């Protein structure tokens, strides 16, 4: 069930007296002949601020519960009418599953033929309660005419409202942004009031800032064609970074002797690796995996080698040991991805693979991405190898034993570290930019490999010489667009917009206008072209 | 399970052997550096091998080292 | 980005520059970050050098480059 507001809901939106003059102000109103919910008990939504209205003959409602959760977890607003004066409580109340009333506390406060109107709003922390009583004869509807609310209670509590309920027939609207224009009298109060947003002739009186209008044409607003979809488009990605030499190779490295492969001048998928699930370590330091992909960068460095699975953890920033020390360094300030993956099956052999080797001892450690493949020998004591591994030296290198049967620890893992700088240079190693179909003919927001802008697009019958992307007019804007797929030209026609003027006889021959849509077709607005 | 522990207490000699390659000086560094190796040797001389006996008693070799280098890092 | 512009055209000439008007177009941009000081060419040819000016272009109806002014060559130029 529903009725007609008319023109309920108007209060008086400050404490300023003004008289003999018209004001223009914009708050939380209800909006003219809206449709306000008839009542004859659930829990409502204040979405941001209520309009309530009541009919009585004997005092059947009491009062109201605002807000959120409404079952002793949160605070709540209690405003009961009970015999004489009105109590209102801020408590964490526990509410009845039907609340009514017979025949923590932050804060306490005490004060058919009647028609009662409220406005509930909660301003910065306010609850702002306006009213007004008048006499009534009308048994199944809302009166028709025009009256104010005054301000009479304004609670600076700091409470979150989302949802009330009514405590004992009444109706419920709701407040919105609106424009209105307010007559007021000698005596200082409202008689009137224009919704500017009702219709072309509300909005044309408070254009004008009156309520008469005499005969002529006036314009108001604009109208405007809105876009809607987002066409965006990239040549061919063509080509991409050969990841695949990388991780998918049939010979690694030792981690003595790590290979550094280049990548660099080509598109960089980053989202294959991420998602591929077949790595045991996917560790990315300085970048996020999934930002990765949209970052540019001067040179990606891969280096792989292989190493045992416990020495796995030794690959990153801040570490020691065998592996961090003597045969592959990461800086502490690195950028760039770790990513391992279980090679048992490959590299393991029957009796164990020992074509493998790492560096045993050094005399200082490595530095950030250095490379150490001498074969001297180490000298462990005073006495001088002289080139020759015997007692007290070593060879400085020693082998893996990797076996089919070992533990997991000491099961080969294959390892990929993809170093990431950029320079001064322009940065050519950037990922895949995907893109969406093509949309003619109607108002659209664009961006063609990097030209940016709104209109409607349209195929051309123009002429761009095999170098050129775009064109312009003499006004150098934008009137023409290559398409990086398709390689078809096309125009760019601005989304139709113009002023909207009303023509009134006036206000005192008939309320009937016409609407004029300036310099447009009738056909994106008896209609008259 | 033998041979991933006897691979335990062989890890167990090499690393802390190869962080005493910084911290020792003289004899006492030929002697980290000595165990360091013999504990590498032993974990491919334990793969290319069988009998529990031998693999024994590279477990207690291995153990009686590992004492032994506790006694300079604690120096 | 190194920017290279190019333009091949017959000719009827021996021992000089033809005289008239063409456009070079844009052919191969290299995104390299390199300083060039001096270059050398590989085996007649000739040698000039650009420098900051102003020029007025008159494009046609097909979007090519028909003409022309140097605006700082003389005083009916400019
Ligand atoms: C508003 O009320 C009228 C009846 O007066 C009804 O025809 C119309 O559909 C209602 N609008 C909405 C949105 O409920
Ligand atoms: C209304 O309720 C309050 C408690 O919230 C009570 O103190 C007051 O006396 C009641 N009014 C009457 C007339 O009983
Ligand atoms: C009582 O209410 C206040 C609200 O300001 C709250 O901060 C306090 O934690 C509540 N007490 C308890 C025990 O929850
Ligand atoms: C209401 O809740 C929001 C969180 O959703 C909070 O930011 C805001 O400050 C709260 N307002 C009051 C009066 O508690
Ligand atoms: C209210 O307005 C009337 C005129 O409409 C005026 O006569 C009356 O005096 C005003 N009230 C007061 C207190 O002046
Ligand atoms: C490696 O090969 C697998 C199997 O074909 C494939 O799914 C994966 O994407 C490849 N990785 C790279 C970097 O090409
Ligand atoms: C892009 O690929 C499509 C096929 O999916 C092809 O028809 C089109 O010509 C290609 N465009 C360019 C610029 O390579
Ligand atoms: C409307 O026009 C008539 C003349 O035909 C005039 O007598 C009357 O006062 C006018 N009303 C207003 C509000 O101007
Ligand atoms: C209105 O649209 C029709 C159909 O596209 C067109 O023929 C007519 O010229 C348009 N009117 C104006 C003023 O452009
Ligand atoms: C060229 O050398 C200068 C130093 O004389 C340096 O500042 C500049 O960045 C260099 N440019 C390039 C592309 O290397
Ligand atoms: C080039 O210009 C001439 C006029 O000088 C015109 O006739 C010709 O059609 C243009 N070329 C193309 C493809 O339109």
């Amino acid at each position: 069930a529903y009725t007609n507001s008319f023109t309920r809901g108007v209060y008086y939106p400050d404490k300023v007296f003004r008289s003999s003059v018209l004001h223009s102000t914009q708050d939380l109103f209800l909006p003219f002949f809206s449709n306000v919910t008839w009542f004859h008990n659930p829990v409502l939504p204040f979405n941001d601020g209520v309009y309530f209205a009541s009919t009585e003959k004997s005092n059947i409602i009491r009062g109201w519960i605002f807000g959120t959760t409404l079952d002793s977890k949160t605070q709540s607003l209690l405003i009961v009418n009970n015999a004489t004066n009105v109590v209102i409580k801020v408590c964490e109340f526990q509410f009845c599953n039907d609340p009514f009333l017979g025949v923590n506390c932050t804060f306490e406060y005490v004060s058919f033929k009647n028609l009662r109107e409220f406005v509930f709003k909660n301003i910065d922390g306010y609850f702002k309660i306006y009213s007004k009583h008048t006499p009534i004869n009308l048994v199944r509807d809302l009166p028709q005419g025009f009256s104010a609310l005054e301000p009479l209670v304004d609670l600076p509590i700091g409470i979150n409202i989302t949802r009330f309920q009514t405590l004992l027939a009444y109706y419920v609207g709701y407040l919105q942004p609106r424009t209105f224009l307010l007559k007021y009298n000698e005596n200082g109060t409202i008689t009137d009031a224009v919704d500017c947003a009702l219709d072309p002739l509300s909005e044309t009186k408070c254009t004008l800032k009156s309520f008469t209008v005499e005969k002529g044409i006036y314009q108001t607003s604009n109208f405007r064609v809105q876009p809607t979809e987002s066409i965006v488009r990239f040549p061919n990605i063509t080509n991409l970074c050969p990841f695949g030499e990388v991780f998918n190779a049939t010979r690694f490295a030792s981690v003595y002797a790590w290979n550094r492969k280049r990548i660099s001048n080509c598109v960089a998928d980053y989202s294959v690796l991420y998602n591929s699930a077949s790595f045991s370590t996917f560790k990315c330091y300085g970048v996020s995996p999934t930002k990765l992909n949209d970052l540019c960068f001067t040179n990606v460095y891969a280096d792989s080698f292989v190493i045992r699975g416990d020495e796995v953890r030794q690959i990153a920033p801040g570490q020691t040991g065998k592996i961090a020390d003597y045969n592959y360094k990461l800086p502490d300030d690195f950028t760039g991805c770790v990513i391992a993956w279980n090679s048992n099956n490959l590299d393991s052999k029957v009796g164990g693979n020992y074509n493998y080797l790492y560096r045993l001892f050094r005399k200082s450690n490595l530095k950030p991405f250095e490379r150490d493949i001498s074969t001297e020998i180490y000298q462990a004591g005073s006495t001088p190898c002289n080139g020759v591994e015997g007692f007290n030296c070593y060879f400085p290198l020693q082998s893996y034993g990797f076996q089919p049967t070992n533990g997991v620890g000491y099961q080969p893992y294959r390892v990929v570290v993809l170093s990431f700088e950029l320079l001064h240079a322009p940065a050519t190693v950037c990922g895949p930019k995907k893109s969406t179909n093509l949309v003619k003919n109607k108002c659209v927001n664009f961006n063609f490999n990097g030209l940016t802008g709104t209109g409607v697009l349209t195929e051309s019958n123009k002429k761009f010489l095999p170098f050129q992307q775009f064109g312009r007019d003499i006004a150098d804007t934008t009137d023409a667009v290559r398409d990086p797929q398709t390689l078809e030209i096309l125009d760019i026609t601005p989304c139709s917009f113009g002023g909207v003027s009303v023509i009134t006889p006036g206000t005192n021959t008939s309320n009937q206008v016409a609407v004029l849509y300036q310099d447009v077709n009738c056909t994106e607005v008896n209609v008259f072209q | 399970e033998l041979e991933e522990q006897v691979m335990h207490v062989l890890d167990q000699v090499s690393e802390l052997a190869h962080e005493l390659l910084h911290k020792l000086t003289g004899e006492e560094l030929e002697r980290a550096a000595y165990f360091n190796w013999w504990a590498t040797e032993m974990m491919l001389e334990l793969i290319k091998s069988d009998d529990e006996r031998e693999i024994r008693e590279i477990e207690e070799e291995a153990r009686r080292i590992l004492e032994h280098l506790e006694e300079l890092a604690r120096k």
